[PDB]
């Protein structure tokens, strides 16, 4: 015979409804930010907003610092208690605090969310305007979500203000994708015609980039405006494209055409291609 | 002492002159003695208190204290004939036999007859 | 002070007998009273009409022995009704509620026409009680079938406290007059009028039985049967005065009872003597006066705690047995007398009865030395102390309260052998009543005589002494006794004396022309054992010199012989149990090993001594550098080494003494970590050259350290001295620790945690280690057990393969809880006892609500304070918050040291803690269920390993046994160092690389000291490992799984075992033999 | 063993098990992707998850050349990074404390290639290996376990030599000391800005990291309650 004991995991020598049964979950599952934020979910519905406090910072020691992605679930449950339950310098505080630990333009862009989906707006436009000033300089997504900020809004004009304030901060190579998507925002959400302007002087300064008229075309497309569309298409294949790409463009011409169904336009571009195939 | 041995330590030191000195005398201003002695107390209170009596007699014999003491003091003011000058042993705890007879590293008698 | 005051509330409101059940009693004895006068009444009888009358009952009279013969019995018996009444704690209504039950004392004073003035001589008053009691037993019973209680009614006789003279009628209740809930039983106490017999004629000195020697204890008997209702209203009185009698009557009795002291007799071995009674009696005595000038030591002002509080003090100080006694008056001023009776005294002036008669020397001193102990438990202030001075029972264990016990079997046992049995003759029948008061005195005698200065306390007991009889017969039957004598054998109890119990000298009395009367008594107790010897200083003495040995003490010899020389030849004393725990400290291989005690330390002074050769020799070198100093650090350096030091034994782990090399302060230092170890190294460099020029006969070698994480430039330099030890020297800088320091305020802030731990391990090997073994060295010579024990307990973590997870050091701290704080029970005197109040803690102890903190000093400065002891409460609290249910932490050991609480018990994995707690509890579970004995001990140290996933076999290619220097071997050291590996156990740093890669999935644990715990040959190892419970079931594939895996779905993988046990394999090569899964 | 590739893209790559008399087919299963980075150092590299024990660069030599017997490829692997087995180089330490002389997942490795043309090529033979599982699973490689650099490892108990240790002090002790001399020639030697500003450096100051550092690490008293005619008014004020 020998001195056997059964091995215990959880100390018990010495769904989840209750504390005991996070606590009991937890034992086992430390690095998981899905048990930590239910259970702060579950104090927050018992109203110990308090709790959920001390919670939130258990799970940011207990959880191993490499687990990144769950530590990240963990600041943006706290931003997210913050600004439901909390005052303007409890989230200051753990907003501040986040950015110490994980990507401080990351930290930035959910409280942007946060404020969004809170419907705080006024909040939220401050905070666009603080962060382009700190990360504007080399991130063209901060311009890009807040001009499509501003036309969710019914703010034209002062999102044309901001793309300008974006080609000024920010370096020479972007200013073509800055411009390019700021104009699929107005396609999107604005004014197609701001839209149409915009890649107008976008081909113009860089004629040769020719993914750039697929994209204004692309959009054009989607608008279905099919008298522009067809002005596009001819103007395109009256540029500098090569073989392969004039094959694409006239294949995408006949693709639109079909998707409008007119079998006669199908015909016209079967023709304007086949002129261009003895070229 | 760790060993609740209560001591008296004395320490002595003399300012010194520099290799290229010119004055006669190396008089040190109060506010140099009073930061010497500072410093000083500091080291003696150190090694006694993180030491027991053995080891600090350990201590006194290759007169390391006196070393360390001349480190420290050495960007205040340059010294000679630092000494420590006199031990007392003010009070002593309960005696052990055990502890002292390993400090020194049981015994039938022989039949008369 | 105001927290003590509600604890107590809370105890005396836990324990308060419930109301209900003392109506439910008090409506069946005032029913039983009734009875009581419907028995008639008798005519005179002698002993030939009374022995015809109870001829054909069922009742037989309890007569106690002598038992009346026709001859001697010429007076006469009668009967007639008593006065009945109640006496006792229920009447002073001070009882509590106890689980095994109480008794409620009533008492029938036989009418005082029934006694002549001369009948407490010769046991009269006592056969005239015994018929009296047998007649009311015999009318009483058949009442209770008229009235139909007898279905749920039990009646049996039963000695008065353990009394052979005072037998009595206990009406105990089975299973609407039935009380059976109630937990009581009625007793039945027949005494005397007060006053019938002259109490000058019953004082201690006078005697009573003829045969001239006096009879205390017949005395005692028969004057205390007239004294019963005097004490009550004594009491009575006393309890109207002050408000607080009863609290501190029941805080008293909560005391006792812990101590498993009672009101029994003690003379027939027990211990007691001192109940609830004995300590109100005192409380009340010293509430009218108690001290040398009569004035009053408690006033009636006093509260329940400064009541109780100053009768321990006075048990703790005055001394009642030998220089002083108390004498006071139940019906003034109590008054201590200086002059003492060399028995235990509590005089009554007014009734001439000594209250402590039953109550031994031999128990006497161990009241005084537990009311000492609690005095300075009372007198505490940094610790609270409630729960060890009324919630700890230590009576639960004799192993756990005396240090070593003796089982002495006495021949013959229907009736003990002629010679023994003659021995008792008539002379001490007359002073002791009893066979077994006969023995318990003439054991203890020569037990004590032979001892002397060896022990401090002792007991003995009479094992298997039975009180209560069936009312069918007249005395007590014991299955080995055969009514010859009330025991099954007899224990011998000590309480030893370490700095002196080991002696291997006994010395005697001086020597003179003419033999005096002491040196006459040495010979003629020793015999051929005793010599007369001289000694180096030149004096001449008597004395008897013995054989120490490996295996049990001195004091087993000594008691053997002495028994069997003056108690009888052929008994027969065993202690077989500590015997076993002495085998299990491993054997040196050294010259005379097995005769070396287990107290002696020569080996480990030894090694010191071939240090301080080495330590010459590194002073007087020149180096860049002046040496600051030298500070050896190793186990061995405090005594803590499993196994013994042991020359050229380089195949123990603990070989290589870890030594700390300092230099002068220099600003020269690199400021960069790595450049500082190799500059560090460069001094070891020169050491070693220099040491290999001047002393050649030195060997040294350089070996890596890895154990302090991410500084991966540490060399250590490996001194193999000419003595045959080995030391390992490390330098240490003060630019170290602010090296680390910046380390962690410049790491990102994820990262921060992580390098903390690595100042944590740096900090325990450089900077605590140096503190640690300092303060264990030094208490170590006032605690002579300690080392043996922490030695034999990491013996046992490392058969249970908790070793490789549990650092040295919480061990060593561990294990020294039982001597720095020993309340309730005192500090340790044997191996055996040392060991098992270790595993009693760690059975007990509740790590995540309870902090271990620990004052490292030497027995009653460096105490810690109450703001300090505060300060370490803080960082308990503080570290609980984060982490409640412990997972990051479990033990939180601390001390001036560390008061942190987290140095030297960070890193262990929960299994782990909790396993080591699971084993505790399972081993204090197994001695409960059956006791100390040869069978349970090899349980204690043989490991499960069936709760653990799978089991690996390992064999070493060689035995490591002799080469580790245990005896069941090397002179010298290799002349090649590679050589040094051949003859290494592996299996230690193959655990510690796997844990560390399979950290996520597995744990992995092994055996440190393969020559100790791996066979005859000492080169069987096992590798036990765990899966945690995560990986055990399937997981979806993702890329930080981090543990080998295998294929089942697409998106579905499951931990991959036997490609694990092929890299577990591939690590021993050879070594590894055998997989079980 | 019909998986031959888990559906996020990780090719298995199963081995066979060295036979020992301990264990009287089974396999060690690898898991491989490309991995795609624009830096340098990892360009041109393969990501491996599950790596077999104590894989060091000598074994994937052997695996990759028997691959190339096999399908008659051409592929050379250059190096091993980031395979960190045991954790112990998970921080730079020297880095934390310093700058001079350190400018600077778990069961994981990336498998660094010669060129393009040999990892492309390694990957249809991997590809290619993955099936032989489901359909012949004898003709499956063997994973040594056995090295020079594996034997080493073994042996804990080994001396270190005193003569490479003693050329491994003074080659570091040479370079470290020429670093420290440069850096205290930079601090204190007048550095003036473009705008004429001169940085103020302490004497005994070794190192700008130095001073850096020390930077981001880091009225009332001399008011008078009445001086003025308002603050006796408002003491008048409060008076009454
Ligand atoms: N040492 C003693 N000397 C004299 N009389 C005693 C002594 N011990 C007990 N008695 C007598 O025995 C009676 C009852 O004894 P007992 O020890 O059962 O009482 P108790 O202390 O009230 O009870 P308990 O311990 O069960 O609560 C006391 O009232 C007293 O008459
Ligand atoms: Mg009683």
């Amino acid at each position: 015979l020998s001195l056997s004991a059964g091995f215990d995991w959880t100390a018990s020598i010495l769904a989840p409804e209750s504390v005991a049964d996070f606590e009991r979950l937890l034992i086992g599952n430390p690095n998981s930010s899905v048990v930590w934020m239910n259970y702060m979910a579950f104090q927050l519905q018992l109203s110990e907003i308090e709790k959920a406090r001390e919670l939130a910072e258990r799970a940011l020691k207990t959880i191993n610092f490499r687990e990144e992605a769950e530590k990240l679930n963990i600041w943006i449950a706290m931003l997210n208690l913050e600004n439901t339950f909390g005052t303007e310098e409890t989230l200051e505080e753990v907003f501040s605090r986040a950015c110490q630990y994980m990507d401080s333009y990351t930290i930035h862009t959910k409280l942007l969310g946060i404020y969004e989906i809170s419907e705080k707006f006024d909040k939220a436009a401050e905070l666009f305007k603080a962060t382009a000033k700190k990360f504007g300089g080399e991130k063209v997504s901060i311009w890009v979500s807040w001009g499509d900020f501003l036309i969710s809004h019914n703010e034209e004009q002062e999102a044309r203000t901001i793309l300008g304030n974006a080609l000024k901060a920010l370096p020479k190579r972007n200013h073509i994708e800055v411009v390019r998507k700021f104009a699929q925002l107005e396609f999107a959400k604005g004014d197609p015609e701001r839209g149409r302007s915009l890649f107008e002087g976008l081909v113009a300064d860089a004629p040769k980039r020719i993914d750039l008229w697929n994209v204004y075309v692309d959009q054009e497309v989607k608008a279905k405006d099919k008298k522009k569309v067809e002005d596009l298409f001819e103007r395109i294949i009256t540029k500098k494209i090569t073989r392969k790409q004039a094959k694409f463009f006239f294949n995408k011409w006949l693709q639109f055409e079909e998707s409008e169904g007119d079998e006669k336009t199908i015909e016209y571009v079967k023709a304007k291609a086949t002129e261009y195939v003895a070229s | 002492t760790s060993d609740d041995y209560v001591l008296r330590i004395f320490a002595i030191a003399f300012t010194r002159k520099q290799a290229n000195q010119v004055k006669r005398h190396s008089y040190a201003q109060s506010s140099h003695i009073r930061a010497i002695r500072k410093v000083i107390s500091e080291i003696l209170t150190k090694e006694v208190q993180g030491s027991t009596l053995a080891q600090l007699t350990s201590k006194l014999i290759p007169e390391v204290i006196n070393k360390e003491i001349e480190n420290a003091t050495k960007d205040i003011f340059p010294l000679q004939n630092i000494h420590v000058r006199k031990v007392k042993l003010l009070k002593q705890p309960k005696f052990d036999v055990g502890a002292l007879m390993a400090l020194h590293g049981e015994e039938k008698g022989k039949k008369v007859t | 002070s105001n927290i003590f005051k509600l604890q107590i509330d809370e105890l005396l409101e836990q324990v308060k007998l419930k109301q209900k059940h003392v109506l439910k009693v008090e409506k069946f004895l005032h029913k039983l009273y009734d009875i009581l006068q419907e028995i008639p009444d008798w005519e005179e009888k002698s002993l030939a009409e009374v022995d015809s009358f109870f001829k054909n009952k069922i009742v037989s009279v309890p007569f106690v022995d002598p038992k009346p013969i026709p001859q001697n019995t010429n007076y006469k018996f009668n009967y007639k009704k008593p006065d009945i009444s109640l006496i006792g704690s229920f009447a002073l209504k001070a009882g509590i509620y106890q689980p095994n039950g109480s008794s409620i004392d009533t008492l029938l004073t036989m009418p005082k026409e029934l006694f002549e003035k001369k009948d407490f001589l010769n046991f009269r008053c006592l056969h005239k009680r015994s018929v009296y009691l047998a007649y009311l037993t015999h009318h009483l019973l058949i009442l209770l079938k008229k009235d139909k209680l007898d279905s749920f009614l039990q009646l049996e006789y039963s000695y008065f406290d353990n009394d052979p003279l005072l037998p009595i009628l206990r009406i105990s209740c089975s299973k609407d007059y039935n009380f059976y809930k109630t937990r009581f039983s009625i007793n039945l106490l027949i005494g005397f009028p007060y006053k019938v017999f002259e109490p000058k004629k019953l004082l201690p000195n006078r005697n009573c039985i003829r045969i001239l020697p006096a009879t205390p204890l017949y005395n005692f008997s028969v004057l205390s049967s007239s004294t019963h209702e005097n004490y009550l209203k004594y009491l009575y009185k006393t309890k109207k005065q002050t408000e607080s009698f009863v609290e501190a009557t029941v805080l008293g009795r909560l005391w006792l009872q812990q101590r498993g002291f009672s009101s029994n007799m003690s003379h027939s071995g027990s211990l007691g003597g001192f109940g609830t009674f004995e300590f109100t009696i005192l409380m009340a005595a010293l509430l009218n006066g108690g001290g040398i000038n009569s004035n009053k030591i408690l006033l009636h002002g006093f509260s329940s705690y400064q009541l109780f509080k100053g009768v321990i003090k006075y048990l703790a100080t005055m001394d009642l047995c030998h220089d002083g006694h108390l004498q006071f008056h139940s019906n003034p001023a109590s008054k201590y007398i200086d002059e003492g009776f060399q028995t235990p005294t509590l005089f009554d002036k007014s009734t001439k009865v000594n209250i402590l008669t039953k109550m031994t020397v031999s128990s006497y001193q161990i009241l005084k030395e537990y009311a000492g102990e609690t005095l300075r438990m009372l007198n505490n202030v940094v610790q609270d102390q409630f729960s060890n001075i009324f919630l700890t029972n230590i009576s639960r264990f004799d192993n756990l309260k005396y240090d070593l016990c003796y089982d002495v079997q006495l021949p013959l046992g229907n009736n003990l052998e002629t010679s023994l049995a003659a021995t008792f003759g008539s002379m001490e029948r007359v002073k002791f009543i009893t066979l077994e008061n006969f023995l318990a005195h003439k054991i203890t005698n020569v037990a004590r005589y032979a001892l002397g200065d060896r022990i401090k306390y002792i007991q003995i007991e009479m094992v298997g002494q039975k009180s209560d009889f069936p009312i069918t017969k007249r005395k007590v039957y014991s299955n080995t006794g055969g009514n010859h004598f009330n025991f099954d054998f007899v224990r011998v109890k000590l309480i030893v004396n370490p700095s002196e119990c080991d002696k291997l000298v006994t010395k005697g009395p001086a020597h003179s022309e003419t033999m005096s009367t002491e040196a006459a008594v040495f010979k003629n107790f020793w015999g051929i054992k005793s010599s007369l010897r001289r000694f180096k200083d030149g004096s001449i003495t008597h004395c008897c010199v013995w054989s120490t040995s490996s295996s049990e003490p001195i004091i087993s010899s000594i008691v053997n012989f002495a028994l069997q020389k003056h108690v009888s030849k052929k008994a027969q004393i065993s202690n077989e149990t500590i015997k076993k725990f002495h085998n299990f400290l491993p054997l040196p291989n050294l010259p005379s090993s097995a005769k070396t005690s287990v107290l002696n330390l020569s080996s480990f002074f030894n090694l010191k001594k071939s240090f301080d050769d080495l330590y010459k020799i590194i002073f007087q070198m020149k180096l860049p550098l002046s040496v600051k100093s030298i500070l050896p650090v190793g186990s061995a350096f405090r005594y803590t080494s499993l196994c013994q030091p042991v020359p050229f034994a380089y195949s123990d782990p603990d070989f290589f003494q870890d030594v700390i090399l300092e230099f002068e302060t220099s600003p020269k230092w690199p400021d960069e970590i790595t450049s500082l170890e190799k500059a560090k190294t460069a001094f070891l460099l020169k050491i070693q050259e220099e040491l290999s020029a001047n002393s050649s006969t030195y060997r040294s070698f350089f070996s890596r350290d890895e154990s302090i994480p991410y500084n991966l430039e540490i060399v250590t330099l490996n001194i193999l001295t000419p003595e045959g030890y080995g030391f390992k020297f490390r330098v240490l800088t003060e630019r170290d620790e602010i090296l680390y320091l910046r380390a962690i305020a410049n790491a990102r802030n994820e990262l921060k945690p992580e390098l903390e731990a690595t100042f944590l391990k740096f900090t325990a090997k450089y900077l605590a280690s140096v503190r640690h073994t300092r303060t264990l060295e030094n208490i170590s010579h006032s605690y002579q057990f300690y080392s043996p024990v922490v030695r034999l307990f990491k013996r046992w973590l490392d058969t249970h393969l908790l070793l490789g997870h549990i650092t040295d050091e919480l061990a060593e701290l561990i294990a020294i809880k039982p001597f720095v704080d020993p309340a309730p029970y005192f500090i340790p005197g044997s191996l055996e006892n040392g060991f098992l109040k270790v595993l009693k803690f760690i059975s007990q102890w509740n790590w995540k609500d309870d902090p271990l903190i620990l004052d490292l000093v030497k027995p009653e400065s460096e105490r810690l304070t109450l703001a300090q002891y505060k300060g370490i409460q803080m960082n308990f609290t503080n570290l609980r918050n984060s982490d409640p249910n412990g997972t990051h932490l479990q033990f939180f050991v601390a001390s001036k040291n560390d008061p942190s609480g987290i140095l030297y018990s960070s890193g262990i994995p929960l299994p782990i803690a909790t396993r080591l707690t699971a084993l505790a509890k399972v081993a204090v579970n197994l001695l409960q269920t059956h006791g100390l004995n040869q069978q349970t001990i090899n349980l204690l140290f043989t490991p499960g390993l069936k709760d653990y996933d799978f089991v690996v076999d390992l064999r070493t290619p060689i035995g490591l046994k002799s080469s580790c220097g245990i005896l069941s071997a090397p002179s010298n050291f290799p002349e090649n160092l590679n050589d040094l590996s051949e003859k290494m156990d592996p299996t230690y740093q193959l655990v510690k690389y796997l844990n560390l890669k399979y950290k996520n999935s597995l744990i992995l644990s092994s055996r440190k000291y393969i020559g100790v715990n791996g066979g005859e040959k000492g080169d069987k190892n096992v590798i036990t490992g765990l899966i945690k419970p995560l990986f055990k079931g399937a997981h979806k594939f993702r890329v930080n799984l981090d543990c080998n895996v295998k294929p089942v779905d697409d998106e579905n993988v499951i931990l991959n075992k036997e490609a694990i046990f092929h890299e577990i394999a591939a690590f021993g090569n050879d070594m590894v033999i055998n997989f079980e899964t | 063993e019909d998986i031959s590739a888990m559906k996020n893209g990780f090719i298995v790559v199963p081995f066979k098990l060295p036979d020992h008399k301990a264990l009287p087919a089974s396999l060690h299963f690898m898991f491989a992707k490309r991995h795609q980075s624009s830096n340098s150092n990892e360009s041109d590299c393969l990501f491996l998850v599950n790596l077999p024990l104590l894989s060091n660069i000598e074994h994937m030599k052997k695996f990759v050349g028997q691959l190339c017997g096999k399908y008659d490829t051409v592929s050379h692997v250059e190096e091993l990074l980031y395979n960190d087995e045991f954790g112990l180089h998970e921080v730079d330490l020297s880095a934390l404390t310093s700058d001079l002389m350190s400018s600077t997942p778990r069961n994981t490795a990336l498998l660094k290639f010669v060129d393009a043309a040999s990892i492309n090529n390694c990957w249809n033979a991997l590809k290619k290996y993955s099936n032989l599982h489901a359909k012949h699973p004898n003709e499956l490689f063997e994973w040594t376990y056995t090295t020079p650099s594996f034997t080493t490892f073994v042996n804990f108990y080994k001396p270190l030599d005193i003569d490479y240790l003693k050329e491994d002090i003074h080659t570091h002790m040479a370079i470290f000391e020429q670093r420290e001399a440069q850096a205290q020639e930079d601090v204190q030697s007048s550095i003036v800005d473009e705008d004429g500003f001169t940085l103020v450096v302490g004497k005994n100051t070794k190192s700008l990291n130095s001073i850096r550092k020390k930077i981001l690490n880091k009225i009332d008293k001399k008011a008078k309650k009445d001086f003025y005619r308002f603050q006796v008014r408002e003491r008048k004020k409060q008076e009454i």
